[PDB]
């Protein structure tokens, strides 16, 4: 299933950036379609790709990235495997991506992401229940 | 290429109605505009009305109690109507597109309208 | 006051350990090192090969993720550069994909004055001298520049602003730290006339005070109060000055300054 | 050992992932080191460390994200000539890097791809001598 | 709205020569500094043809030979140099307020 923990965050600063940049290459490309003149629709879906596209990588990166990272904190830490992992570790890590905006944007910041992650805690949740009926 | 095609009657008789359709082709009603541009012999080039490329309508103060201008993006159609027309308003009925900086830059081939009977 | 007083101690720690004669010691020390470093590697940056490939690797490409280009280094590189250098259903939905669009008539006309112009090729544009030159004057109430880009919609809100810091005798010295998210936010057509206008966002740090001016005391804001703001602007280009030296055209018809938080 | 390595794409999220991280810290100090070297004199404790901050997260970045478009880039094509050559060897993975340096900087002109090309290369080359060296 | 003055009514000249045809607007047709002066031409039995827009851009597919200029309320049409084909009726067409207006037309020619 998962790989060991302190390892997978690897694989989730790597494939959260593949997401991003594979998701900002259509999201781009597209954007630099529509923009762009009559005659150079092609050439400006690849400027607009090559310019956003690692951007949006490493944006993505650092935020599925990092949000690994406190996981692994958490997880090594409280030591269970309960759905308050991951609400604890979307705290932390919106909280200190926006560390630089102030301790009044930080805390908003953190109960937003945890907030967020709240939401698809208890999506899923819910699934499962929708799912054993 | 962009061509804009009118569809009117002449030799409209006194106190009756002018209806201009303005089939359009090579651009699309939403993105353009079009002008309503009549020019007499005695009077010259004269500005009715205009579909705004929002599709709002907007007509010379002279005119605006009997212009009617509404659309149909999908037929690619501008209608153009006049209520009431008198001797004075035979002349040829334009329809033109217009660009960036309010360019009119394609025109209609022309309506030309008499008044009599 | 837990955060604040901490802050103190903490500031306070840091000044004593870099003012201690042992701290100050090593960073001279490091800090000869590193001259003495960048001079043993300065015959390699001298190299043929040295300046290509560091024209791979970062191309000048780096702006795009911040950085305040320096007001002499922004004339001199733009001299250098003019210089040398700037001398069934789904088919039919795809087809609607390739059809004009408002932000295609816009780019469209843009590239008729120049046909040099393109998306990437006016951000760079923008990213490494136009809105650097601009919000740099605009900090600073440099009412020369704007005079040349602004229109006289927006400058003369500008100069009524800067009419009202007269009256109360202080004068603007404020700074531009960084400039981030240089983009060209949107391409529209103003409406009833379609003039077509590209509209550009921007963030840049700063800071915002205002010293009197017979004295020079602190009047408004602080010296040391770095704001995360965000600056909006409508440019367009008229084909008539095409060939000016400094703004070669562009104008810009609406600035607005909003979104302005606390940094550091 | 370490690495998981059972799919294609466990090869492309934790290469993608080791070299984003390496960009980062290499771009996060080269920047830092930078941005001591341009702290203004007289500044205030708030600026200098805004100064320092402001050259970490540009080169940060930069090279972080340069550096995982090469990885991903890499990935997919030493994937992709992998299955149609039906094996891996070192030959492949330097095959893989050229051909990632050439498509990094198509636009660039043919100057930049011999230098892109060859870095690349190299950096695979020593990818593949570490590789082989630690497993 | 706004009164296109446009002068003279009619010219005469000859082939490769320089004809300039002059408008004058009653007020300025200035929006951001440009002025939205279009200029028209057309002959006898067709619509009426763009040849310049924002005073001084030609058409698309406008000759060269066609030049625009003039700010604030004087604007000039030069056809330079001039040739056979283009003997026409020539309008002025301010386009910064509501309703548009045309200029009175210049009749151009052959000597
Ligand atoms: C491994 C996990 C480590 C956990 C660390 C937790 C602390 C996180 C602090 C934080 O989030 O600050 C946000 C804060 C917000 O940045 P911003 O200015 O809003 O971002 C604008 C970017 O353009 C926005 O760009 P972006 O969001 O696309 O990129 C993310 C951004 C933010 O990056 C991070 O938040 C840290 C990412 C992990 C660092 C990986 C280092 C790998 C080391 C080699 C292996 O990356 C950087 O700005 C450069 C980071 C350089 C890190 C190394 C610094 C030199 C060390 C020597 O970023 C900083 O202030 C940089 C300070 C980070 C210091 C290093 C911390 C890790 C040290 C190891
Ligand atoms: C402007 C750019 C500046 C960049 C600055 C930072 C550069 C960092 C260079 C690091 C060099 C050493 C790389 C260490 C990678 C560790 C990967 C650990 C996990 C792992 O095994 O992933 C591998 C992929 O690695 C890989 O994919 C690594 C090879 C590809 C590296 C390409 C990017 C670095 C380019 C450096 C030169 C830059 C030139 C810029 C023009 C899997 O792959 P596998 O071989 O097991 O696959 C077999 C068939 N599936």
């Amino acid at each position: 299933s998962r790989d060991p923990c302190p390892i997978v965050i690897l694989n989730d600063f790597g494939g959260a950036f593949a997401m991003g940049a594979i998701g900002g290459v259509v999201w781009h490309g597209i954007k630099g379609f529509r923009n762009s003149p009559l005659g150079e629709r092609g050439s400006g879906a690849m400027s607009a790709i090559k310019a956003r596209a690692p951007v949006l990588g490493g944006n993505f990166g650092v935020w599925g990235g990092l949000f690994s990272t406190f996981d692994c904190a958490v997880k090594a830490v409280r030591k269970r495997e309960d759905p308050w992992n991951a609400i604890i570790a979307g705290f932390f890590t919106g909280g200190a991506l926006a560390v630089r905006g102030g301790w009044r944007h930080t805390r908003n910041s953190s109960i937003t992401c945890a907030c967020l992650l709240g939401v698809i805690e208890g999506v899923g949740l819910m699934f499962q229940r929708y799912a054993a009926w | 290429q962009v061509q804009l095609k009118q569809s009117g009657p002449g030799l409209v008789q006194p106190s009756q109605s002018l209806s201009i359709t303005c089939t359009v082709s090579g651009f699309s009603l939403t993105t353009y505009g079009v002008h309503w541009v009549r020019q007499s012999p005695g009077k010259g080039l004269e500005w009715l009305g205009v579909m705004w490329r929002g599709g709002s309508t907007d007509f010379n103060a002279a005119f605006m109690s009997r212009l009617s201008i509404t659309k149909d993006n999908s037929k690619s159609q501008v209608f153009f109507k006049m209520n009431s027309l008198q001797a004075d308003d035979t002349a040829i009925y334009y329809c033109a597109r217009y660009g960036n900086y309010d360019a009119m830059d394609y025109w209609g081939q022309g309506t030309s309208v008499t008044v009599s009977s | 006051k837990t955060l604040k007083k901490t802050g103190e101690t903490m500031e306070h720690i840091a000044t004593k350990a870099w003012e201690s004669e042992l701290g100050k010691n090593t960073r001279k020390a490091a800090a000869a090192t590193a001259k003495k470093l960048d001079e043993s590697f300065e015959p390699v940056r001298q190299t043929k090969i040295y300046k290509e490939v560091s024209e791979v690797i970062d191309d000048g490409e780096s702006s795009r993720y911040g950085g305040f280009i320096t007001k002499e280094q922004r004339r001199l590189k733009r001299e250098r550069d003019l210089a040398s250098g700037k001398r069934r259903k789904i088919t039919n939905k795809v087809g609607g994909f390739f059809a004009e669009t408002e932000s295609s008539r816009v780019y469209s006309q843009f590239k008729l004055m120049d046909p040099t112009f393109s998306n990437e090729s006016f951000t760079r544009h923008l990213r490494e001298y136009i809105v650097p030159e601009i919000l740099e004057a605009y900090v600073k109430g440099d009412v020369k520049v704007l005079k040349k880009w602004f229109s006289e919609a927006p400058f003369n809100v500008y100069a009524a602003q800067q009419k009202i810091f007269k009256e109360q005798d202080v004068y603007a010295d404020g700074r531009i730290l960084d400039i981030r998210g240089v983009e060209i936010v949107s391409a529209k057509l103003l409406a009833p006339q379609d003039i077509p206008v590209l509209v550009v966002g921007c963030r840049a740090q700063e800071i915002n005070l205002y010293r009197k001016k017979k004295t020079g005391e602190i009047a408004a804001g602080d010296e040391a109060n770095i704001l995360m703001s965000s600056y909006a602007m409508v440019f367009t280009r008229d084909p008539e000055q095409i060939d000016d030296d400094e703004t070669e055209g562009w104008k810009i018809l609406e600035f607005v300054r909003g979104g302005s938080r606390q940094f550091t | 050992g370490l690495i998981p390595s059972r799919g294609w794409t466990d090869d492309l999220c934790y290469g993608t992932g080791a070299v984003y991280l390496l960009g980062l810290g290499i771009g996060g100090f080269s920047g830092m080191m930078q941005g001591l070297q341009n702290i203004p004199p007289n500044s205030p404790g708030k600026l200098q460390l805004n100064t320092v901050l402001n050259h970490i997260t540009k080169r940060g970045p930069f090279l972080g994200n340069n550096a995982g478009i090469l990885a991903l880039s890499y990935n997919i094509i030493n994937s992709t000539i992998d299955a149609l050559r039906g094996k891996h060897d070192t030959a492949g993975s330097i095959g893989a890097g050229a051909l990632t340096g050439a498509l990094f900087k198509s636009s660039k002109g043919l100057k930049p791809m011999g230098y892109s090309s060859a870095m690349v290369a190299a950096a695979c080359a020593v990818w593949c001598s570490v590789k082989k060296r630690l497993l | 709205d706004i009164v296109l003055t446009q002068s003279p009514a009619s010219l005469a000249v000859s082939l490769g020569q320089r004809a300039t045809i002059s408008c004058r607007a009653s007020e300025s047709v200035d929006i951001y500094g440009i002025s939205f002066m279009n200029w028209f031409q057309q002959k006898p039995g067709q619509p009426p043809k763009l040849l310049i827009y924002a005073t001084s851009n030609q058409g698309s597919g406008v000759p060269a030979r066609f030049s625009g200029s003039g700010s604030g309320t004087d604007f000039s049409l030069n056809i330079h140099p001039m040739e056979e084909d283009d003997t026409a009726m020539y309008f002025c067409q301010q386009s910064k307020e509501v309703p548009r207006t045309f200029g009175g037309g210049t009749k151009l020619e052959i000597k």
